[PDB]
């Protein structure tokens, strides 16, 4: 729902870390003053009253937004970087296997037993967990996007079809 | 080989009857082409590595080095073999000032040494917030920051409101 | 891995080289350089130029047309 | 050059103007003025093919420097002394008109001295 | 390019985690909390994060790593990312 | 050749002979040898054995031969039958035109490209020629528009007579 | 929160805020990777305006009128510059170049009948 | 055997057919193959008629 | 190792 | 401090520079946990459909077509004259039309008048 | 034309006592055996027209677009027997029936000699494609598309009538060749005027003009596929080839009377181009653009030089086959998906690849590619344009720079990025569909290289 002060503390230091990775390029000079801004951060760590605390924050992101580096490193498959979403071209999904012409499908026996395997097992499972959802969402519906796991033997986390059977990072 | 096209180039507008400020744009860019040559080798190729730690260095390929070696030997040769060989399609530039017959060397050497000064102070154990020219130069001039956002939105922004509804 | 393991990666270290990438770099440089000494030696004019750039106030009056001013 | 310097920031009416000179008659301190000549003909430079701006008053030399390059193929390094006669030549030529702006220059500096010395006393 | 093994990944990560001397690499264990067993913090945790992010050369987003509490969470988020099953 | 030396006219043609001033070896000469071996004594002969098999099966075609009409200045007013052999004859010589215009064009360009870097001075005469064909056929058939014919080319050419005939007598005052 | 009732049509569509898709959190799971969307929830009227193939509305790290002011001061600099350099133009202490046969008359295309006015240039 | 395929194949042939298209259909007709006129020089022999050109007139003798 | 590609149909 | 960070219509105020996401409420607290509570709802019902073995086609998604509806069928029942739209359409629909007929009414003008006096030259100009 | 007219008259009996499975198979067969016979009538001559009868006759400005309607017919048939699989024998046999009646309807249409019986063939193609429309539709939304069409072209067409029977009881006749021939100049006056007026309103609306287009979107958009080729290739052309026929009787009052009509397609197309940028409807994109063609062929019309009349019938010819692929694209993925909307099916090139393909083409030749015959009749028009006044380069420039922009837009959105997660009822392409757009694509193509066939009577 919302972000904690720890956990925006948490993420300031790592976007002003990188970003003077970014700045600073050479790992020694990196390292001396990725410890100079560790111990800014460490200057004001118990802090009483939460109010100043928050406006220790807001100065300091008004700080980095000033200093950012206009271009910092983006790892190159994370957003915004050169790499980034390259791979989306090669992401069939995988009910186009029931499309395949019957002679495309006879080159791969084995491996359309072991699907059809798969597909019995969604078939199966999918009314247990369906009824799992509706025996643990609260009335008023979910609350949160969070999905609970199986809770007997032999069950199955439900709607787990879509994450377990989704495509590769390198598929074709 | 950029030595018999580009240093001709350079000799011919210093002689002509030029713009004066267009004659001084290009030297400077002459200076600064030395000046991102010396960016590229600093910092691709020299210090050390920064790369992470799996080593996959391998560039030890026969159709990687034989294409580069053709270029290469293009590149070392065939500015020679060229202007040698086409018969004379000008009058060429055979007395000028000797500062201005070492122009082209002279800014190219300067942007390197700059360039080379510059690079050297990364090194340094100081780190100061960038200037407004960092950001003008680094950020493009801000040209795609202002015409890709100003004109597309103005245009499609019409495009619905007043064309379609 | 897989086929053509010739080049093992490395962890940490400094990659395996070849022989055969060394010296051709160390042979193609060694053109380079070898190139531009020679075209020095045979074509300095290309250089330093060719001809004297002549001094223009050095032209005496007579060789250039300007009489006295009382003519 | 100097010559930028002395005409924008200065006395550009002492400068010459590269648009307008000569503004001086050639005969004007100039007895027995000689005409250039020409030694290549107009045919010779036609059927040559000599690019227009080629067909200066040194194009004897380019003739001779093409023929020469043509009669030397596969050998792009023969016929070298034909390119310097002809960089010679054009050496000379651009001397000549380097003396050109000179006799303006010295001849405008001794006009506006002329005119001077006679409005000095009267 | 070569592939990647849950072994390879453990080792990496227990690897980088050696190099920290926060960590005492006779102590250091695949199941040691980073906070109750190591006895850091999570701005110690944050850098440990980015330390695994330039090991292996790919991001973990900040609502990921932040419940990386453990090294095997580790390797199980870097195997999960990387599609690596062994 | 088919086409007349009359109607596309080149000049005498002027090449230099080999005047070699080297003893390495000529490539382009041993270049064409080879040319001359794998590729133009195969297709020579392929259009040998072509043209005796159309020797062998000779047969003829012809240029049609159009009289003249009366054109639409012969019409009377509405004589539909005239108007439209006349209109005819005038659409048929409108295309002639053009490709008299066409020839011209034709030689101007070859010109520019034959004469290399003295086409300036050496094309003045086609360039005079386009010059005198192109006034003619914009006097002839310019702004008449899309539906054009031989009625508002005639006024196009009356306007332009009593413009002139105005103006010779203007000037003669 | 609907758009003014001006009589533009806009009806009870909510006005949401005209932030692009690309000011969208990237590391979300949506239901539409791609365009950032999520099934059910409110599509904003100028949805196919802000996609990412399209008009960016994201913070910068320069504010946008000091970026104007920057470009538009470089532009006009410039240009400025090329006007003052042309009327202060570079050349070399040189009087004109020379051509034989009336600076070239009839290599020009001069008319073959007309005499020219004598070009004549001297031996200095 | 596979370059010699490839060369006829791909030069050959084709260098064949396009060197009929032109030696018999392309230059049948005027002014579709003009090419630029050789460039002349003093001395040279044309071929053609056989004239010699003469020789330029004596350089003024400039003299590095 | 040898993965099955999923791709379409290329039958058709 | 440092120099200020001015936000604009298409260079937008950042998160972290926005002084509401400092200064948060209780009554903000419950809003952000309704809004989850709302999106939680949206996804539940989206992937209950979407991880369906037996359902075959599209997930017809209402927002897409609300959307679709207001941007074409909607505007016209929902427009008015108004000082604001009459003006608009007469700028707008009028004011191109009759700014370009006097451009080119005005350029055809000066080439007609050129053409009288035989001032404009089309030596070659046979093709129209 | 009775070698023409007589077998596609021989469809409905065909297809009338045909069995219940072979319906689609007779028509298509002898559809295109129809479009076959059709091909001699390109043999024109250069001077005169090829003139038959004293009620039927051919010049270089009709002939390719009879062939383009014979050739549309079975195009039409195979792309609707799809979704025309589920509807009864009668009435499969009654939409053969309609799309028969226009093309006969539509080939005496473009062959009549007289202006009178031109009217109404024209007029006549109002009622198959109004029933198609209103009958064969899908939405709630195709009663009120079939008002608009009919009636914007009903008040555009009366005037005309009363001026054709006026312009009959005063110059005596109403024969294409006659009042060529016996061509009076218009005088400036206000009667003269508003007869040019009733001349020209019928043909304005039928392009349609922009400012009265406003049932285009509608009739295209609701249409049935087959519907909406026939609207957008040949029911467009009726406008321009009626206005090619009959501005030889209104000179010189066009020099003045088409300053309002340059101006508003000059205008509209960059309007209706911009338009495109926007739509929200793939369908309603595609409509859309068939507005900025018109537009240019307007312009041309409207300035009557040869080069503009090569130019208009050019472009006419190559944007019916262009649109027509465009819908018969749509259409596919219509039937996947069930819906217009443009985004919804997303990322398809990584799902039905040779249809990106085609695509690809259509966008190609949409965007006036050069060497097709589209940029062949565009640049016609624009250095006609330029000619009439040189400020029309940037109106015309602007129009080609925002056309490249959506005609690309749609390609990326619809076939590019990611595919949507929830659509899997994306089949692979079928045999029909495929040759669909390949019969679409290659008579496109084949035509650059014998581009006279389609430049009118004024090449
Ligand atoms: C000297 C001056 C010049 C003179 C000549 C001028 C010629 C044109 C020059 C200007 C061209 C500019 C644009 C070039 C193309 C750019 C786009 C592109 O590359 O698309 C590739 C693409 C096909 O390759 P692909 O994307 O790899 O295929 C993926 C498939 O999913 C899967 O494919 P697959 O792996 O299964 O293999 C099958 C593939 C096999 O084909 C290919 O792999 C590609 C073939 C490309 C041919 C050369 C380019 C196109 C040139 C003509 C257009 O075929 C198909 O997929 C089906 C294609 C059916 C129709 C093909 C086009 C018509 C017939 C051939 C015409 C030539 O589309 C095309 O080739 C169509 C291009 C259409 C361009 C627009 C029209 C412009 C005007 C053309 C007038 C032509 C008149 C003369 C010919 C008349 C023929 C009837
Ligand atoms: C034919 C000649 C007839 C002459 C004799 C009749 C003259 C008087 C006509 C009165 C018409 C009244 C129309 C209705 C009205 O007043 O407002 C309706 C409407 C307003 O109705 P509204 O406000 O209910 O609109 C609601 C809109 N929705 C459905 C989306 C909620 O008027 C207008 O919008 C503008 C009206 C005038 C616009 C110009 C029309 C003519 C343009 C030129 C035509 C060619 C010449
Ligand atoms: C290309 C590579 C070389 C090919 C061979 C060389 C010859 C050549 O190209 O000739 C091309 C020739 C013309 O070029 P040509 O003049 O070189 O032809 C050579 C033959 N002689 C010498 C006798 C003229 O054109 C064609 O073949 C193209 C035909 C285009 C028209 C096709 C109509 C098909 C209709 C099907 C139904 C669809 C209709 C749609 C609407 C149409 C409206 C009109
Ligand atoms: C493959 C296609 C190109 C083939 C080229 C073959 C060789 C051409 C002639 C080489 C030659 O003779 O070079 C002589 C050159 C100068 O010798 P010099 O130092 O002057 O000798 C003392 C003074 N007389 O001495 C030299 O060493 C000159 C350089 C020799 C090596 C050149 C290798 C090729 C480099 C250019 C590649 C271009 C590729 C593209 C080709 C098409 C465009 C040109
Ligand atoms: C005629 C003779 C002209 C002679 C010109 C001599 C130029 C010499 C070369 C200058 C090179 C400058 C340079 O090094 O630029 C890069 C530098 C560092 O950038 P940074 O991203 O910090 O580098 C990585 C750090 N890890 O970043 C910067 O230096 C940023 C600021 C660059 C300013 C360059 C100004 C050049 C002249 C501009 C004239 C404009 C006129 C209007
Ligand atoms: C119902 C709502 C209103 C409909 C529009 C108003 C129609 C009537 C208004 C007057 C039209 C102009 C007119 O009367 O033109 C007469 C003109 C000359 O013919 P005549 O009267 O015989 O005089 C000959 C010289 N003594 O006639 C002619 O030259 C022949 C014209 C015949 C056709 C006239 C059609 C009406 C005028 C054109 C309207 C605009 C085009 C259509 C637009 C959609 C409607
Ligand atoms: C939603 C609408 C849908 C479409 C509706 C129907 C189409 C629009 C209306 C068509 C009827 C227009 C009738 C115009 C008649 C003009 C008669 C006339 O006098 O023409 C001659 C005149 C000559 O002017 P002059 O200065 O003498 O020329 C130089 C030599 N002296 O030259 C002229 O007068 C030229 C024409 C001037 C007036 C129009 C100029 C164009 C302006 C844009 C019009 C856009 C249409 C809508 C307008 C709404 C208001
Ligand atoms: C371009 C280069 C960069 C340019 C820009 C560089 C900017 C550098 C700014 C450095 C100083 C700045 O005041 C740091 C701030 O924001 S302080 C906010 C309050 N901070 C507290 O500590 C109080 C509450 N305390 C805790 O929340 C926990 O103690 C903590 C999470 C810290 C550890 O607990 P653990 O996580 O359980
Ligand atoms: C030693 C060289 C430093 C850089 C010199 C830059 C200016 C070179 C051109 C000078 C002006 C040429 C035109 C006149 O003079």
């Amino acid at each position: 729902a919302y972000l904690t002060h720890q956990q925006k503390v948490l993420r300031l230091y790592k976007r002003a870390l990188r970003h003077l990775e970014s700045w600073c390029v050479h790992r020694d000079k990196y390292r001396y003053f990725a410890c100079l801004m560790r111990a800014r951060f460490d200057e004001h760590k118990n802090e009483k009253d939460m109010v100043k605390a928050t406006q220790l924050l807001r100065q300091a992101e008004e700080e980095f937004w000033y200093g950012q580096h206009p271009q910092p490193y983006i790892f190159p498959e994370s957003p915004g970087g050169t790499s980034y979403e390259r791979y989306e071209c090669y992401k069939v999904p995988e009910w186009c296997l029931d499309d395949w012409h019957p002679s495309e499908k006879a080159m791969y026996p084995d491996y359309f037993a072991k699907r059809e395997q798969w597909k019995r097992l969604r078939r199966e499972s999918w009314e247990r967990e369906v009824k799992q959802l509706q025996e643990e969402t609260p009335p008023g519906g979910p609350r949160t996007e969070a999905l609970p796991p199986a809770r007997k033997e032999g069950d199955l986390p439900p709607l787990w079809w879509h994450i377990v059977t989704r495509p590769r990072e390198r598929p074709m | 080989t950029g030595f018999y096209s580009k240093d001709l180039i350079i000799e011919a507008v210093n002689m002509s009857y030029t713009n004066a400020w267009a004659l001084l744009m290009t030297l400077i860019a002459t200076s600064l082409t030395a000046a991102y040559s010396t960016r590229i080798i600093f910092f691709a190729f020299l210090g050390k590595p920064r790369f992470p730690p799996l080593v996959l260095i391998n560039e030890n390929n026969p159709l990687l080095i034989n294409s580069i070696k053709r270029l290469l030997i293009g590149s070392i040769f065939a500015g020679f073999i060229i202007s040698n060989n086409i018969p004379p399609m000008t009058v060429p530039n055979t007395t000028m000032p000797l500062y201005m017959k070492m122009t082209a060397l002279i800014v190219t050497i300067m942007g390197f040494m700059l360039a080379l000064e510059l690079n050297n102070t990364t090194y340094y154990l100081k780190f100061k917030y960038p200037s407004q020219t960092y950001k003008f130069s680094n950020m493009l001039g801000y040209y795609p920051s202002i015409m890709h956002r100003l004109p597309t939105y103005h245009n499609l922004s019409m495009s619905q409101k007043s064309a379609s509804s | 891995a897989g086929g053509g393991v010739h080049i093992e990666p490395r962890y940490r270290q400094f990659p395996q080289l070849t022989r055969s990438q060394l010296i051709q770099a160390e042979f193609f440089s060694a053109t380079m350089w070898f190139w531009i000494l020679w075209r020095f030696w045979h074509d300095s004019d290309a250089v330093l130029g060719h001809f004297p750039y002549p001094d223009p106030s050095q032209w005496t009056d007579e060789e250039l047309g300007i009489l006295p001013d009382d003519e | 050059g100097a010559h930028l310097a002395r005409r924008y920031l200065g006395d550009a009416s002492k400068e010459p103007d590269p648009l307008r000179m000569p503004t001086f008659p050639p005969d004007y301190g100039f007895p027995e003025r000689k005409e250039r000549e020409m030694v290549a003909t107009q045919q010779e430079m036609n059927d040559a093919q000599l690019m227009l701006q080629q067909r200066d008053y040194c194009a004897h030399y380019l003739i001779q420097l093409l023929k020469c390059k043509r009669d030397s193929f596969p050998n792009f390094l023969a016929c070298k002394h034909e390119q310097h006669d002809w960089d010679y030549c054009e050496h000379l030529d651009y001397v000549k008109r380097m003396k050109e702006f000179e006799r303006e220059r010295r001849l405008l500096q001794r006009k506006k001295r002329r005119e001077q010395r006679e409005a000095e006393m009267a | 390019a070569p592939p990647l093994t849950l072994e390879a990944i453990k080792d990496r990560v227990l690897y980088v985690l050696k190099l920290y001397d926060k960590i005492d690499p006779e102590k250091l264990s695949v199941n040691s909390h980073f906070m109750k067993d190591l006895g850091l913090d999570s701005l110690d945790q944050v850098e440990i994060i980015m330390a695994m992010e330039d090991e292996f050369g790919f991001e973990i987003p900040d609502i990921d790593a932040e419940k990386l509490m453990c090294p095997q969470e580790i390797v199980d988020y870097i195997a999960d990312k990387k599609d690596v099953y062994e | 050749d088919s086409w007349d030396k009359d109607v596309y006219p080149e000049p005498p043609r002027r090449t230099p002979a080999p005047a070699p001033q080297t003893s390495l070896p000529n490539p382009v000469t041993y270049l064409t040898k080879i040319f001359d071996l794998l590729v133009d004594r195969p297709v020579t002969l392929a259009r040998e054995f072509i043209e005796q098999q159309h020797a062998k099966n000779r047969y003829y075609y012809y240029h049609r031969e159009f009289r003249r009409v009366p054109d639409i200045t012969e019409c009377e007013e509405k004589d539909i039958l005239c108007m439209f052999e006349a209109e005819m004859q005038w659409r048929r010589d409108y295309k002639v035109d053009q490709e008299i215009v066409n020839i011209i064009q034709e030689r101007l360009k070859a010109c520019q490209q034959r004469e290399g870097e003295s086409y300036r001075q050496n094309c003045a005469k086609e360039l005079e020629q386009f010059t005198q064909v192109s006034k003619a056929f914009q006097d002839r058939y310019s702004d008449l528009g899309a539906h054009y014919s031989a009625r508002k080319c005639l006024a196009k050419q009356k306007q332009r007579m009593l413009a002139e005939r105005k103006a010779a007598k203007e000037a003669a005052a | 929160e609907p758009y003014p009732d001006d009589g533009m049509g806009y009806g009870d569509y909510p006005k949401l805020p005209d932030r692009s898709q690309q000011e969208r959190d990237p590391w979300y799971d949506w239901d539409h990777p791609d365009l950032r969307l999520n099934w059910g929830e409110p599509i904003h009227w100028d949805l196919d305006m802000y996609i990412r193939n399209r008009v960016d509305t994201s913070p910068t790290p320069v504010s946008w009128n000091t970026m104007c002011k920057h470009l538009s001061g470089f532009v006009a600099f410039m240009l400025f510059m090329f006007w003052v350099g042309e009327i202060y133009p570079s050349y070399q202490p040189v009087g004109p170049k020379q051509y034989p046969y009336n600076d070239l008359y009839l290599e020009r295309g001069g008319d073959p009948t007309k005499e020219p006015e004598p070009v004549v240039h001297y031996e200095i | 055997y596979r370059h010699s395929i490839f060369a006829v194949t791909h030069v050959l042939i084709p260098v064949w057919i396009i060197h009929y298209y032109l030696k018999y259909h392309v230059t049948a007709k005027p002014y579709t193959v003009v090419e630029r006129k050789p460039r002349i020089f003093p001395g040279d022999t044309i071929l053609e008629t056989g004239e010699v050109i003469p020789l330029m007139k004596e350089f003024p003798d400039q003299h590095h | 190792k040898r993965l099955f590609i999923i791709k379409p149909s290329g039958f058709y | 401090s440092f120099p200020k960070y001015k936000p604009s219509r298409l260079a937008t105020l950042p998160a972290t520079l926005d002084p509401a996401e400092y200064d948060i409420s209780p009554e903000t607290r419950k809003a952000q946990a309704e809004r989850l509570a709302i999106r939680s709802r949206l996804k539940r019902e989206y992937l209950l459909q979407y991880n369906d073995p037996n359902r075959l086609g599209v997930i017809e998604d209402p927002a897409l077509i609300r959307w679709t509806y207001a941007r074409s069928a909607n505007i016209y029942p929902n427009f008015r004259p108004t000082p604001k739209t009459s003006l608009l359409g007469a700028l707008f629909g009028i004011g191109p039309l009759f700014f370009w007929y006097y451009v080119f009414k005005t350029d055809r003008d000066k080439k007609e008048k050129l053409i009288q006096e035989g001032k404009l030259d089309q030596t070659f100009n046979i093709s129209y | 034309m009775l070698k023409i007219i007589i077998p596609t008259t021989m469809l409905l009996p065909m297809t009338w006592m045909s069995k219940h499975n072979m319906i689609w198979i007779n028509a298509t067969v002898h559809s295109l055996l129809i479009s076959l016979i059709s091909l001699s009538l390109l043999n024109q001559l250069g001077e005169n027209s090829l003139n038959f009868s004293l009620t039927f006759f051919s010049d270089s400005l009709s002939a390719p677009l009879l062939v383009l309607t014979t050739w549309l017919l079975p195009l039409m048939l195979m792309a609707s027997q799809s979704h025309l699989s589920k509807e009864t024998t009668t009435r499969k046999k009654l939409y053969i029936t309609m799309l028969i009646l226009l093309q006969l309807f539509l080939i005496m249409t473009f062959t009549a000699t007289e202006l009178i019986l031109f009217y109404i063939l024209f007029e006549a193609t109002l009622v198959p494609t109004l029933i198609i429309i209103t009958r064969w539709g899908n939405q709630t939304e195709r009663l009120n598309a079939g008002l608009y069409f009919l009636f914007y072209t009903l008040a555009g067409s009366l005037p005309l009538l009363v001026a054709l029977v006026y312009i009959q009881n005063t110059t005596g006749s109403l024969n294409f060749l006659i009042i060529h021939y016996w061509s009076h100049p218009l005088s400036n006056s206000w009667s003269n005027i508003f007869m040019w007026l009733a001349c020209i309103m019928a043909f304005m609306v039928k392009m349609p003009l922009y400012g009265l287009h406003l049932w285009l979107p509608k009739a295209h958009v609701e249409a049935p596929i087959a519907g909406s080729m026939v609207l957008a290739a040949v029911l467009l052309k009726l406008g321009g080839y009626g206005m090619m026929r009959i501005t030889t009787i209104l000179n010189p009052l066009t020099n003045y009377m088409a300053y309002p009509f340059l101006m508003l397609s000059m205008w509209g197309m960059i309007m209706t181009s911009s338009i495109c940028l926007r739509q929200t409807d793939l369908k309603s994109l595609i409509a859309y653009s068939s507005v900025s063609h018109m537009a240019l062929v307007i312009v041309a019309i409207m300035i009557q030089t040869p080069w503009s009349f090569m130019g208009a019938t050019a472009l006419m010819i190559a944007h019916g086959l262009t649109s027509s692929m465009l819908f018969c694209l749509a259409n596919t993925n219509y039937e996947r998906v069930h819906s217009r909307t443009m985004i919804l099916a997303r990322g398809l090139q990584t799902l039905l690849p040779l249809m990106a393909t085609w695509w690809l083409m259509a966008s190609l030749t949409n965007l006036a590619l050069p060497p097709s015959i589209n940029l062949i009749g565009e640049l016609f028009i624009i250095t006609a344009s330029f000619s009439w006044s040189n400020i029309t380069i940037i109106l015309m420039g602007m129009n080609m720079m925002i056309t490249a922009l959506y005609s690309l837009y749609m390609l990326i959105t619809t076939q590019r990025g990611k595919y949507t997660h929830h659509i899997n009822n994306i089949k692979a392409s079928f045999t029909r569909e495929n040759a669909l757009m390949a019969l679409h694509i290659l008579p496109l193509l084949l035509l650059t290289l014998n581009p006279k066939m389609i430049l009118g009577p004024l090449y």
